[PDB]
C-alpha cells in the first residue's frame, strides 16, 4: 500500500 | 434505580431465562467438561465419523433435518436452520417477560425481535462451543471445527467466524445470570432500522444497562473493565450476522434449491 | 501521560477539523472539478480525509510507538468507520443532509435520487440524530474512534493483546471522563459504546457500496480510497 | 413486510 506505508514512516 | 430495584430485575430475567431456555450455559459446559454422567456425546468430525454418527437422520427419532439424499452440507445447513427456529420461539417467549416489552407499539415488538434474534442466537451458540468443536442435538452430540471447516465451496466458511467470536466472548466467563440481563440489553436496540417509538426502547435498555452493570460487579469482582468488553461484543455480533446474511446469498446465487423455512425467510427479509 | 490522556484524545480531534475557513472551498465561493453525483463528492471527500486521517492516528497515544506494520493494518481495519464518524458527528450542526470535510452540503433527496438513500436515512437516524440527542461532545467522538482503531481481531496484528490493552485503556479514561465530566448521568458511557454497533453495520453496508461502484468504474475515484479499497 | 408468524408468536406463541 505505497500511499499509507509511505504517509505514516515520515 | 436504586439497588435492589436492579436486582430484582436481574433475578427476575434469571428466572424467565431458565424457563425460556431449555438448554442453559452451565447445561453445556457440564457436557463438553464431560461432568455430568448422563451419556457423553459423540465426537463427528469427519465423513466416516459422521457415517458412524447417526445421531442426524437415523436410529434415534427422526427429527434432525436431511440425511445425505442431497449431501452433508445441505443437512447441517438445514439442521442450524432448524435449531434457529426453535431459539425465535424461545427469545419470543422470553422477551415477554421483559418489564415494558409487551407495552411496546407491536411494530416495534416485531422489529426488535426481527433483528435480535440473530444476535442472541450466536450469543447463545458460543455456550454450545469450545476451541475444538461445537455441540449439536441438545447436547447429544459434538461437530468439530476442523470437519465444519471443511465442507464444500462456501458451506465450509459459515462456522469458522462463529468459532471465532466464541473463543473470544467465552474468554469472558459469563454464566446464566449474566446472560440473561445481557440478552435483554440486545432486544432492547434503540437503533434498529424501522422503529416507531425509540424513547421508550432506550428508557427500558438503560434500566438493563444498570442492572447487567450491576450484576458484573457483584458476579466478577475481579474482573476489570467486563461491562465495557461485554458491550463491546454488541458490535462484533453486528459484523457477524452481516456476513452470515452474505454468504446465505452465496448459497442462494450457487444453489438453485436453497429453500429457506419461512419463518427465517420472513426474518431475512429486508434486514442488514 | 496516564496511558490514554483524554486531554490528548480531544487535540487529535481538534487538529484535523475543519473549524472555521475550511467551509468555503465548495459551498459559496468556487469549487474544482464539478463532478454530477453526490457519491463522487462524498467519495472526494473520503479521499481527502483519508491523509488528514493518518496525522490524526499519530495523535492518538501510543498508535506511533506500534510496529510500523501493525499501524498500516489498523488504519486499513478502521479507515471507513473512523471516517462515518467523523462527518456523522460533524453533520449534528445540520438538519437532514450531511457535512463533507469538503465543505460540500449533501441533502437528504439529492441521496435519495443518486440511489444511495436508505443507507444515507441509516447515517443520519442510527448515527447523526443518535449523536446530536445525547449530545456527544468531541472528546468523547475522539474515544470511541480511538477504541475504533485499537481492533485486536485485525488479520496480521504482531501483538494483538497489545492492542487489545490500549482499547481497554481508552475504555478506562472515556469512562472516567464521562462521571466527571456527566455526574448526572450514570448511563452515559455505555449509550457511548452502544453508537458502535451501528457504526460498524452502516460501514459494512458501505463498504458493500464501494466494492459495487468499483467493479462498474465509469469515471473512477481517487487514489488512496482506492488503495484502501484493494481490500483487507 | 407483514412478518406474519413473528405476530403469531407475540401474539400466542408455540403449539407443543
Ligand atoms: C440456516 C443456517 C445455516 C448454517 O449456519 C450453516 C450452513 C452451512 C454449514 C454450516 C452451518 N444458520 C442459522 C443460524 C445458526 C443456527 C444454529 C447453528 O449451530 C447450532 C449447532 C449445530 N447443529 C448442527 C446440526 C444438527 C443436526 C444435523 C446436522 C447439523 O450443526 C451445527 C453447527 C449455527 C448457525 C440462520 O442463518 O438462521
Ligand atoms: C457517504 C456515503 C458512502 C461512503 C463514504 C465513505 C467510505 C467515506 C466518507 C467520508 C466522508 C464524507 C468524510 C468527510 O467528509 O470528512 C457510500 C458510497 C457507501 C454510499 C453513499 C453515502
Amino acid at each position: 500500500h505505497k500511499i499509507l506505508h509511505r504517509l505514516l514512516q515520515e | 434505580p436504586e439497588s435492589a430495584d436492579l436486582r430484582a430485575l436481574a433475578k427476575h430475567l434469571y428466572d424467565s431465562y431458565i424457563k425460556s431456555f431449555p438448554l442453559t450455559k452451565a447445561k453445556a459446559r457440564a457436557i463438553l467438561t464431560g461432568k455430568t454422567t448422563d451419556k457423553s456425546p459423540f465426537v463427528i468430525y469427519d465423513m466416516n465419523s459422521l457415517m458412524m454418527g447417526e445421531d442426524k437422520i437415523k436410529f434415534k427419532h427422526i427429527t434432525p433435518l436431511q440425511e445425505q439424499s442431497k449431501e452433508v452440507a445441505i443437512r447441517i445447513f438445514q439442521g442450524c436452520q432448524f435449531r434457529s427456529v426453535e431459539a425465535v420461539q424461545e427469545i419470543t417467549e422470553y422477551a415477554k417477560s421483559i418489564p415494558g416489552f409487551v407495552n411496546l407499539d407491536l411494530n416495534d415488538q416485531v422489529t426488535l425481535l426481527k433483528y435480535g434474534v440473530h444476535e442472541i442466537i450466536y450469543t447463545m451458540l458460543a455456550s454450545l462451543m469450545n476451541k475444538d468443536g461445537v455441540l449439536i442435538s441438545e447436547g447429544q452430540g459434538f461437530m468439530t471445527r476442523e470437519f465444519l471447516k471443511s465442507l464444500r465451496k462456501p458451506f465450509g466458511d459459515f462456522m469458522e467466524p462463529k468459532f471465532e467470536f466464541a473463543v473470544k466472548f467465552n474468554a469472558l466467563e459469563l454464566d446464566d445470570s449474566d446472560l440473561a440481563i445481557f440478552i435483554a440489553v440486545i432486544i432492547l436496540s434503540g437503533d434498529r432500522p424501522g422503529l416507531l417509538n425509540v424513547k421508550p426502547i432506550e428508557d427500558i435498555q438503560d434500566n438493563l444497562l444498570q442492572a447487567l452493570e450491576l450484576q458484573l460487579k457483584l458476579n466478577h469482582p475481579e474482573s476489570s473493565q467486563l461491562f465495557a468488553k461485554l458491550l463491546q461484543k454488541m458490535t462484533d455480533l453486528r459484523q457477524i450476522v452481516t456476513e452470515h446474511v452474505q454468504l446465505l446469498q452465496v448459497i442462494k446465487k450457487t444453489e438453485t434449491d436453497m429453500s429457506l423455512h419461512p419463518l427465517l425467510q420472513e426474518i431475512y427479509k429486508d434486514l442488514y | 501521560n496516564e496511558d490514554m490522556p483524554v486531554e490528548r484524545i480531544l487535540e487529535a480531534e481538534l487538529a484535523v477539523e475543519p473549524k472555521t475557513e475550511t467551509y468555503v472551498e465548495a459551498n459559496m465561493g468556487l469549487n474544482p472539478s464539478s463532478p454530477n453525483d453526490p457519491v463522487t463528492n462524498i467519495c472526494q471527500a473520503a479521499d481527502k480525509q483519508l491523509f488528514t486521517l493518518v496525522e490524526w492516528a499519530k495523535r492518538i497515544p501510543h498508535f506511533s510507538e506500534l510496529p510500523l506494520d501493525d499501524q498500516v493494518i489498523l488504519l486499513r481495519a478502521g479507515w471507513n468507520e473512523l471516517l462515518i464518524a467523523s462527518f456523522s458527528h460533524r453533520s449534528i450542526a445540520v438538519k437532514d443532509g450531511i457535512l463533507l470535510a469538503t465543505g460540500l452540503h449533501v441533502h437528504r433527496n439529492s441521496a435519495h435520487s443518486a440511489g444511495v438513500g436508505a443507507i444515507f436515512d441509516r447515517v443520519l437516524t442510527e448515527l447523526v440524530s443518535k449523536m446530536r440527542d445525547m449530545q456527544m461532545d468531541k472528546t468523547e467522538l475522539g474515544c470511541l474512534r480511538a477504541i475504533v482503531l485499537f481492533n485486536p481481531d485485525s488479520k496480521g496484528l504482531s501483538n494483538p493483546a497489545e492492542v487489545e490493552a490500549l482499547r481497554e485503556k481508552v475504555y478506562a479514561s472515556l469512562e472516567a471522563y464521562c462521571k466527571h465530566k456527566y455526574p448526572e448521568q450514570p448511563g452515559r458511557f455505555a449509550k457511548l459504546l452502544l453508537r458502535l454497533p451501528a457504526l460498524r453495520s452502516i460501514g459494512l453496508k458501505c463498504l458493500e457500496h464501494l466494492f459495487f461502484f468499483k467493479l462498474i468504474g465509469d469515471t473512477p475515484i481517487d487514489t488512496f480510497l482506492m488503495e484502501m479499497l484493494e481490500a483487507p
